[PDB]
């Protein structure tokens, strides 16, 4: 087939609210995303957004029975390596497809080969399949594309990028869709240069996605993995009429009262904690509360840190946050909420401090 | 100029390579074929961390390479003349691009230095090579970029500076069996080589979200931050946890450190956003008393002098004493006196485990019996 | 009980001339040590001096 | 001489670390200089800079027995000539070789001025001397050569410094060393513009620096002399 | 006398954990001139030898 | 909606005036705590569920 191709027509698009569970707290409490639907990962250099990838691979793709797609666009070669052994040495391989463009190869690779990757999905969705399409940074994209740009005699725009960004952003994106025939379930990694959100790169992909999770460093350098921002995550499936009533309810709570404990931070900051009035001491602890129990340990970061995966169902941690929002988790200290699994596994933990 | 290895050249990372420090060589292990960026203000040891990991493999079959671009002449005299008094230049090449040589030999002084490397590389051999700054040769880059007028994006910088880098530090790799056996045409069986980097950037007042530096953090396998604030307290090096990390983890660790370390990086994450906010006042005084102790007595423990470097089996019982709460018991200006009896104490008494442990791995039910019985021996008669 | 006073009186003082014994020869053996420490080091720097 | 010249090539450099005595007790004790060193003077106006340089001119010809070179590069005229007349009156004139290429220059004076003082320590370097080479502006310098830059038609920079900027300073901090058979050690007065040291012509500066000497408007209004700050002042 | 030998008893132990430290004191700074003065002779030694 | 729109301008403009003492609000007095606590529940009318519009007699009863 060739690479180049048109997108789908808007006669043959799909819609699909069939909700898909990932076991991982924050993604599914916040962030939920469906089958069929696209999902991104937004965060600077060193953040966590290759790992939270490789759990999403344990999570969906090998509990998934239709085949399965990865395309590795400007990223480490040691990277690819490890990820075509894992593959092996458990007998998955067979049911992925890997197309790689690291960071080695001149512009040329690293500018086509994500358009080889949609290809050979948008064949397995032609087939009346259901596919994972996973791609290891999408930034590396259009940054192959700066790279060549003046050379083509094009005059730069805003951040010198090239002046057609948005278009080579857009005719990509496009035909990575679900479709009445087959659907086709993605996960993207986005690159956000200088940690800088604005940047016309970031800033034009958002519209292109149906679930954006922001990892941050100011929250990764305080040991909180997955470093996800539930101020800046969100998803187009998060409605009472699709997640229901309570779940819609707890994650609107739990944004309210992370909300509140950012505004405080200035007078925190200043004056100390001792001003406060006696309600938002409350409000700031079990905002802290809540940002220790945002944090899970993952499968694939156990060479990391030794203790092991969790897995955390959505109805396991509904249950959770609706507890320490309503105060029936007071009595137990910061620490004993951090890196766990269950609520359960918290409650238990305070006993050994 | 050259493209590094394919996907299926390369093999994973599997062997440590030890510099002298306890704190990166049990928070921030460094295997062979990893990359590892060392990154922070100027004057905070960044030098005298690269070369001390170089004196290190004077005695452990790595080749090593020291690449300065841009730096005083001076200044690179003086590092030749460090690594000639402690043996370690007869196994070292030295390429220089003084800060008044033109800025084509600064932008490709380090490509010269991987042409090197990779001689090792590629005969089943180990090397390491340090690039002294790659914001230097980012800059010379740059220099060269604007005057052919080529349209700058952020910071000034060249559309392709990201391009720079990592054709360059994606040829630090570790290779296997086959691609030495097809490449040195059947000459040599059955070993795999690697080529090790350790790419120096500099940031200015400790931003680590700028264009070049954050270009760089996401090329290298880890980082290892020095910070300003701990190098003027006294802490060095001035290794910053919870900013510093190593992407292949334990496994480019022996299995005795890599059980004795664990999580204490996140445990000082942990504890260095604790201390910051309980700036007031504690809760569980006792509990916080016990932990703001060790949580504070780890940072008095891995400072280390310069030139001093300490094998694996003396960082393993120190590693042993801090996190087994051993350490409980002792105030913080004690320590450096406590680990100075320590290590001479298992020299006289337990002196053949050390070698030992200097040779293998060596964990077992067995060894962590026999380092409660090194510890109690000692604590009862310093 | 006069003599229990008796008895801890004896008794306690025997025990500081221990402890106030044993303490000060074991700091006099750190000292020994340390000062051949100070040997085995400053003739090993020597070797370097003179390879250099 | 010809102005323009090669750094010294590295087997000429001298083959150790050594320090100069200046005989001004803060900065031998708080900030030692380096024979063969670069030295920033931070100070800013009505503290004497100008007497603390007179009092090195002069140590280092009577105690030791140097020269000096005063490279006046862009600054003000009336400066140089009460300094001029300072010196005079002090006898130390006799000592040092003096060369100004003030604000009221064109730019390619400014821009050059500062290797005419160069290229004279150089020559008395290869007399077998101690060397000191004062630079009353290390900042005019680097703005001289973004003027210049500017009227060659280069593209701008970082934050509008010409793209040359460390190799032209580099070319200049790279001849002042020690070497085997004399050396020019500098003092460079230094300003940050807007405050900021992370500014590129500080920034590119301070990696050029040895020993740093910040001289404080308080501890002169106590009437202390020399005014230097012992707690800002460093040295590496 | 209880009382009294409860109290000059442990003087002693606070006597001698000072006169611990000192005899420990007092032997690093016996190594720190041994080192000094090993190190500034054997300078002599390389420098003879280099310069003949 | 002319009519009654008109009190919650003001309203709002005095919580605006005043919402820099919310922090410190224990130590006001109780003359500008009604302001204060009037301009949070008039606030906290105007928040709106999605797809769910009010017809012109809702919205007036509501604001009246
Ligand atoms: N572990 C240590 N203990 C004590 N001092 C140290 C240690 N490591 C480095 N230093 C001191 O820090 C000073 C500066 O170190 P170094 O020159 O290596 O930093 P740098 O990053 O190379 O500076 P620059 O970036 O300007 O080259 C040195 O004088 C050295 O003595
Ligand atoms: N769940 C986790 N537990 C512990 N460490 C984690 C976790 N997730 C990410 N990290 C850390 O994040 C660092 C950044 O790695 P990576 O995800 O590859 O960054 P990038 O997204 O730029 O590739 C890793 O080296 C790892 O230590
Ligand atoms: N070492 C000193 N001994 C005595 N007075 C001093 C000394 N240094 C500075 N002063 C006083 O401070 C003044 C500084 O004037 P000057 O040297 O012209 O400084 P600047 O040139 O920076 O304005 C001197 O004229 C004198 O009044
Ligand atoms: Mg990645
Ligand atoms: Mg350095």
């Amino acid at each position: 087939w060739a690479i180049h191709r048109a997108a789908p027509s808007y006669e043959e698009l799909s819609n699909s609210q069939e909700l898909l569970e990932t076991g991982i707290k924050v993604i599914d409490l916040m962030a939920p995303f469906a089958k069929g639907g696209k999902v991104g990962l937004f965060g600077g250099a060193g953040v966590g957004k290759t790992v939270n990838m490789m759990e999403l691979i344990r999570n969906i793709a090998i509990e998934h029975s239709g085949y399965s797609v990865f395309a590795g666009v400007g990223e480490r070669t040691r990277e690819g390596n490890d990820f075509y052994h894992e593959m092996t040495d458990s007998n998955v391989i067979d049911k992925v497809s890997l197309v790689y463009g690291q960071m080695n190869e001149p512009p040329g690779n690293r500018l086509r080969v994500a358009l080889t990757g949609l290809t050979m999905a948008e064949k397995f969705r032609d087939e009346g399949r259901d596919v994972l399409l996973f791609v290891d940074n999408i930034y590396r994209y259009t940054l192959a594309g700066t790279e060549v740009s003046a050379l083509l005699g094009r005059m730069p725009s805003a951040v010198g990028y090239q002046p057609t960004l948005a278009e080579e952003m857009g005719v990509l994106q496009e035909r990575i869709t679900s479709t009445k025939t087959g659907s086709i379930t993605s996960v993207q990694a986005v690159y956000v240069p200088a940690d800088d959100l604005t940047d016309p790169s970031p800033a034009t992909t958002f519209a292109h996605l149906d679930a954006t999770v922001v990892l941050s460093r100011q929250i990764a350098s305080l040991g909180i993995y997955p470093a996800v921002d539930p101020l800046d995550s969100t998803s187009r499936q998060l409605d009472p009429l699709v997640v229901g009533q309570e779940h819609y309810d707890t994650a609107r709570g739990v944004q309210s009262i992370l909300q509140r404990y950012q505004e405080l931070k200035d007078i925190i900051a200043i004056l100390g904690m001792d001003e406060l009035s006696e309600e938002d001491k409350l409000v700031v602890a079990r905002a802290r509360k809540i940002q220790r129990f945002l944090s899970q340990p993952f499968f694939v970061a156990e060479v990391f840190t030794g203790s092991p995966g969790k897995y955390v169902s959505l109805k396991d941690t509904i249950r959770g946050f609706k507890g320490i929002m309503e105060g029936e988790y007071d009595h137990l200290p910061e620490q004993a909420f951090y890196m766990v699994g269950s609520i359960e596994e918290a409650v238990e933990k305070a006993k050994k401090l | 100029e050259a493209i590094a290895p394919g996907v299926i050249e390369r093999q994973s990372v599997d062997q440590p390579v030890q510099t002298g420090y306890k704190a990166v060589d049990s928070m921030i292990p460094i295997g062979r074929g990893q990359r590892e960026l060392i990154i922070g203000d100027r004057q905070t040891g960044k030098t005298a961390l690269a070369i001390d990991a170089i004196i290190n493999q004077r005695d452990s079959g790595i080749k090593c390479i020291y690449v300065a671009i841009g730096q005083k002449a001076s200044t690179i005299s003086n590092v030749v003349r460090k690594l000639e008094e402690h043996g370690a230049l007869a196994n070292t090449i030295v390429v220089v691009a003084t800060a008044s040589e033109s800025a084509a030999l600064q932008y490709l002084a380090p490509y010269a230095g991987c042409a090197m490397g990779e001689y090792f590389r590629d005969r089943g051999e180990d090397a390491l090579i340090i690039y002294d700054d790659l914001s230097k040769q980012a800059v010379a880059y740059r220099q060269i970029s604007l005057l052919l007028r080529r349209p700058p994006g952020r910071e000034a910088f060249p559309g392709d500076v990201f391009y720079l880098h990592s054709r360059l530090l994606e040829r630090a790799a570790r290779v296997n069996a086959e691609y030495v056996e097809a490449f040195t045409k059947g000459e040599v069986k059955g070993k795999t080589g690697s080529l090790t980097a350790l790419p120096i950037i500099e940031t200015q007042a400790g931003d680590v979200s700028a264009f070049v530096p954050t270009n760089v953090i996401s090329i290298t396998d880890g980082q290892i931050f020095l910070e300003t604030n701990l190098f003027n307290a006294g802490i060095r090096p001035a290794v910053n946890p919870g900013i510093s990390v190593s992407r292949v983890g334990g496994a480019a660790q022996t299995k005795i450190m890599k059980k004795l370390s664990g999580g204490i990086r996140t445990a000082l994450a942990q504890y260095r956003e604790l201390a910051a906010f309980s700036q007031f006042a504690s809760d569980l005084d006792d509990a916080t008393r016990k932990q703001l102790d060790h949580g504070q007595k780890v940072t008095e423990l891995l400072k280390q002098k310069q030139y001093a470097p300490m094998s694996v089996a003396q960082q393993s019982l120190v590693l042993f004493a801090a996190e087994r709460g051993y350490l409980a018991d002792v105030e913080l200006s004690k320590i450096g006196s406590f680990e100075a009896a320590l290590l001479a104490y298992v020299d006289r008494d337990h002196a053949p485990l050390m070698q030992e442990i200097n040779q293998t791995g060596g964990y077992n039910d067995e060894i962590e019996g026999k380092l409660k019985g090194i510890l109690d021996s000692f604590k009862a008669t310093q | 009980d006069l003599d229990l006073a008796k008895a801890s009186a004896t008794d306690q003082l025997k025990k500081a001339k221990a402890e106030a014994q044993v303490i000060i020869e074991q700091a006099n053996k750190r000292r020994s040590q340390i000062l051949d420490e100070a040997k085995a080091e400053a003739e090993q720097e020597r070797t370097k001096i003179v390879a250099q």
